[PDB]
DNA sequence: TTAGAGAATTGGAGAGTGTGTTTTTTTTTTTTTTT
DNA sequence: ACACACTCTCCAATTCTCTAA
């Protein structure tokens, strides 16, 4: 499955 | 010297010197562009003032201030009823008599933004009565769509009021009955007028379409009018 | 079919509204002043270019049109013939 | 399936009471907890569940079911603070192995539990179902056992420790070795626990702390204090300390390396020395404040948003244009970039890390983490005494085991290494900058010829491989080595260490290291701009420098440097005075002028120079207009000279061989 | 070192589908029948 | 039937990678 983190979230 | 921000003006005195008599008739046929072109005239002078003379008194107070110009006197007064079509967003006089106030309403005038993931924000400008908001966060590591939203309460608004001006008997028809206009007034004039007052104003005679439905663009032929006023006295 | 995209490309350059325009204008165009400012000089350098960039190609925004340029500036073997004319024109 | 599910919840739920339970004779309302029997089973197969079934199925349900029943918080914890207490009291005097024997079972499992969760392609589909509730549940944990009686648990743990340091190394058996890697094993794992990361299957376009769990419950300035009182940072010191003397070295020091990791990360050390004062900056920043809103309404018009005429705007060649509001009228500037500002389209955009936790490689650390005066100084106290004390002795032993062992190693360990390094080297500079009473003498171990060799095959194999993120922690390291090589020269070994670094082999690698940046992420460029005017400097002092100069200046490097700039509204005060500085060397220095002339060059000056970007006082502004007046300079005598240029200036130089010459002079 | 041939990823053009719409006082001026 | 909101689908524009001169 093409699962993937939010890398770029820092506020 | 006295913290002031509205200048008054007699349009008599563009007749009186020479350079200015073609302006004057230029003021009463585009009023809306002239109007603005006075007032980023007197805030430039304002500032010159100070920087020539060197004077004291802070630049950053003067640039942070709006000032304003106020033509009056501008010719004959105008019949209520006999404003045609022709006069439209042209500068006009009348006389009459106040019925009634409505209470102040907020008009906006800056938007708010804020990214709902990433906590960006930016500040938008009005114009036309549309809100120009972002198609996508303008950060550039959160490039993303319909992540902006509107925070009402951290935008910014001005007070509009609105009068309710009636002929004055002098005027009517032979065998009728006195009617009225609507008059339109913003900031510093908002809360100057009260039931049975006797006044003057100034101001341009605009018109504007209204919907047929609250759902759909579709716009009906007659147009509303109404008086946009820049000086009372 | 639906109708196939508009794009810059080199032959739109080539043309004479295109880049012949700028060479024969630009010494006339642009003045720089010692007695104004750096940003004041700095600023009436792109004005020209803005206009133009316009008047070719009113796609896209200014910055899109630069980089835009870049590659087929680099890539079209005719766009580089006519600009080694441009220097040989010097070397005469 | 499901009822096979429930029934071993329902088995671990029975196990979660046939442990035991208080005492409602007590009439001390609440007492403690009172003990059960067969625990010894159930502790056993508790540690059965997760070793001989889950493991091998690989599924995380058995720590859902123990998350269910709550077992860590209702039952462990108060097995061990009992025991503490127990062997506390009695040691304030001055069978009982079998409680003995269940201390150290019931920590086995904190261990466990609390272990930190990783996620890959290879692990199952139940672990990848599962991963973002545990994270919930740790989270939990972290709170709870920070908690309890203000952390007594904590001493527990090290109280098991204190049995194993009591008799001597040539005594001491490997069953016996790993209490003493247990011990700080559980350490690692308390400070390692943190908010989530979100995660989501990217088949569609379009928080995570549960409601009983708040920052301050979580952040690292709590365990600081939770540490100090619980007296773990003395037996941190003791044991590093005294680690040459035969404790054995291979147990500890990986172990004891995580620890000084996992609370380094997320601190500027400038944080740590000050350089109503809280007040004060707060009254000045609302000054800045000020200043933008400033900015706002030199935009903003005096009259309201339906006032507004119209305009319009006749080109040359007496074609017109049209644009709306009344400011327009007046400012050309505002209504050029507002007709153009209409126009919809952008080009769309490419964007190089991944598998490792938060930290300086993947985040912008110009945001600080927030202490306590009391926090502020032990942290200061507990760092300052390891370097005094510590720091040469464990990077000595830490480096000459993985020259042994380079070929075994994970992307990790590498990258815990090199930011290790990193962080003390730089903090003991700026200590010794500020102070006579600290000295350099301290770090110097990372200057012998062993540690330096390590941390350049580290570079290099990570580079061969375009493995980006080892690279990326190497050029850090690397950087900070160089820095302390120039301290040193400033006061003979240390030649002869240049001389090897600076062989023709790593010119080519640390010439080579700009041009790859201009594709990723804004904190590469910013590394390896600064790794190079560091290289640079330190080759001005060697006096050879001009072949290696010329090998710097090309079109690529110069394509990051402006790439890099024109985000400067994200940029440090100190970055843009490096910028310069280059672009100083590239223009006036070596008289390469003709790299500069390009257009997207000329656009920056504007933004960054308007009354828009860079303040009127900063000390920016004295660099960029003294840069920007002799440029202009410089490009009225080459236009005049040969007008081809004005088309010249939007494209790349031109590589031909008999007219470049000509042209790039 | 340039460039050109082939493969993979993404955008949005535009076509399609379903949907919603017409439409008991309480206070105040005036006429009328009732005591 | 007439403006709208929302969904689905295909096609080509784009950038990335490999090969040889
Ligand atoms: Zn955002």
């Amino acid at each position: 499955f093409k699962s993937r983190a939010l890398n770029h979230v820092k506020k | 010297e006295l913290g002031t921000s509205n200048l008054n003006l007699d349009a008599r005195n563009l007749l009186a010197y020479k350079q200015t008599e073609d302006l004057y008739h230029q003021l009463l046929n585009y009023p809306q562009e002239v109007i603005s072109i006075m007032d980023q005239t007197i805030k430039d002078c304002m500032v010159s003032l100070i920087v020539d003379n060197n004077l004291d008194y802070d630049l950053d107070e003067i640039e942070t201030k709006f000032y304003k110009v106020r033509p009056y006197n501008v010719g004959s007064c105008k019949g209520m009823r006999e404003l045609n079509p022709n006069d439209i967003d042209k500068l006009i006089n009348l006389k009459g008599l106040v019925l009634r106030s409505t209470p102040v309403i907020p008009d906006m005038k800056v938007a708010f933004f804020k990214c709902n993931v990433c906590d960006h924000t930016m500040a938008v400008e009005i114009d036309r009565g549309v809100i120009q908001e972002p198609a996508r966060c303008e950060r550039i590591d959160c490039n993303e769509p319909n992540s902006m939203s509107l925070i009402h309460n951290r935008c910014s608004f001005a007070d509009k009021q609105v009068i309710k001006l009636q002929e004055t008997p002098d005027f009517v028809p032979d065998g009728q009955t006195p009617h009225s206009i609507s008059l339109c007034v913003y900031d510093e004039l908002v809360d100057s007028c009260r039931a049975g007052d006797r006044i003057e104003v100034t101001g341009t005679f605009r018109s504007i379409p209204i919907r047929a439905n609250s759902r759909q663009r579709v716009l009906k032929s007659l147009y509303k009018t109404y008086v946009d006023v820049v000086h009372v006295k | 079919k639906r109708r196939p995209q508009v794009k810059l490309t080199a032959e739109k350059l080539l043309s004479d509204k295109g880049l012949p325009y700028v060479l024969k204008n630009a010494h006339k165009r642009i003045r720089i002043s010692s007695k104004k400012n750096s940003y004041d000089n700095l600023s009436n350098i792109i004005q020209f270019y803005q206009l133009w960039a316009h008047e070719l190609f009113p796609k896209a925004k200014f910055k899109d049109f630069m980089k835009i340029c870049q590659t087929v500036g680099k890539t079209d073997p005719v766009l580089r013939e006519y600009r080694v004319s441009l220097f040989r024109d010097e070397m005469g | 399936a499901d009822f096979s599910l429930t029934v071993l919840r329902a088995r671990i739920a029975l196990l979660a009471t046939a442990i035991g339970g208080p005492d409602y004779t007590s009439q001390i309302d609440p007492p403690p907890y009172k003990l059960g029997d067969d625990c010894l089973a159930c502790l056993k197969d508790l540690k059965r569940w997760f070793k001989l079934v889950d493991d091998q199925q690989k599924r995380w349900d058995v720590a859902m079911a123990v998350a269910e029943y709550r077992i860590l918080t209702d039952d462990l914890l108060p097995i061990l603070i009992d025991w503490e207490n127990k062997c506390s009291l009695a040691a304030k005097l001055a069978n009982k192995a079998y409680y003995d024997k269940i201390a150290l079972n019931c920590l086995q499992l904190l261990v466990l539990m609390t272990w930190p969760l990783i996620v890959t392609e290879q692990s199952s589909s139940n672990q990848i179902t599962l991963y973002g509730e545990l994270k919930k549940h740790q989270l939990v944990y972290k709170k709870t056992i920070l908690s309890m009686e203000s952390g007594k648990v904590l001493r527990a743990a090290i109280r098991l420790a204190l049995d194993v340091i009591k008799i001597d190394r040539l005594s001491r058996t490997p069953r016996d070795n790993m209490v003493l890697k247990l011990v700080l094993n559980f350490f690692r794992n308390v400070i390692a626990i943190e908010p989530g990361e979100f995660t989501i299957n990217t088949k569609k376009s379009m928080d995570t702390l549960p409601p009983n769990v708040s920052m301050d419950d979580i952040s690292l300035n709590t365990v600081i204090s939770s540490f100090h009182k619980n007296k773990v940072f003395g037996f941190l010191l003791t044991l590093t300390s005294s680690l040459s003397k035969e404790f054995d070295q291979d147990f500890i020091n990986i172990p004891l390396l995580e620890i000084m990791f996992y609370f380094t990360k997320d601190v500027n050390q400038e944080l740590l020395f000050p350089r109503t004062s809280a007040g004060f900056e707060l009254s000045k920043l609302l000054q800045k404040e000020h200043q933008m809103r400033k900015n706002v309404i030199k935009h903003t018009s005096a009259r309201h948003s339906r006032f507004g005429g119209l305009l319009s705007i006749q080109t040359p060649d007496k074609t017109r244009l049209t644009v709306s509001g009344s400011q327009a009228l007046v400012d050309e500037k505002i209504a050029l970039q507002k007709l153009d500002d209409s126009k919809k389209w952008n080009k769309r955009i490419i964007k190089a890390a991944e598998g490792l936790p938060n930290s300086l490689l993947n985040s912008q650390t110009g945001k600080a983490i927030f202490f306590t005066e009391s926090n502020g100084k032990h942290f200061k106290e507990f760092i300052n005494n390891f370097i005094d004390s510590g720091f040469n002795i464990l990077l000595h032993s830490v480096t000459n085991y993985f020259t042994t062992e380079q070929d075994r190693m994970v992307t990790l360990e590498q990258v815990e290494y090199l930011l290790f390094f990193a962080w003390f080297v730089k903090y003991q500079l700026l200590r010794s900058k500020i102070d006579n009473s600290a000295d350099i003498k301290q770090v110097s171990e990372a200057l012998k010829e062993v540690t330096f060799i390590l941390v350049s095959s580290l570079l290099r194999s990570a580079y061969d491989l375009k493995n980006w993120t080892v690279t990326h922690a190497g050029m850090i390291a690397f950087n900070e080595l160089l820095n302390l090589v120039s301290r040193t020269k400033a006061a003979t070994d240390i030649e002869f260490i240049v001389s090897r670094l600076f062989s023709d082999e790593r010119i080519q690698l640390l010439s080579n290291l700009p041009k790859i940046g201009s594709k990723y992420s804004l904190q590469f460029m910013k590394s390896c701009i600064e790794l190079t005017h560091s290289v640079l400097k330190v080759l001005e002092q060697y006096s050879n420098f001009q072949k290696v100069q010329a090998n710097y200046m090309t079109e690529p490097v110069i394509e990051t440097y402006i790439n890099f700039l024109e985000r400067f509204r994200e940029l440090e005060d100190d970055s843009i005075k490096k910028v310069f500085s280059f672009f100083h060397r590239v223009f006036v220095q070596a008289k390469e002028q003709a790299l500069l002339f390009r257009f997207d060059l000329i656009i920056l000056l504007r933004e960054m120079l308007s009354p828009d970007g860079l303040d009127r006082m900063s000390r920016s502004r004295k660099y960029v207009s003294q840069f920007s007046d002799y440029f202009l300079a410089r490009l009225k005598k080459r236009l005049k000279k040969s007008p081809a240029w004005f088309v010249g200036l939007l494209f790349p130089p031109l590589h031909n061989s008999e007219v470049g010459f000509y042209q790039r002079y």
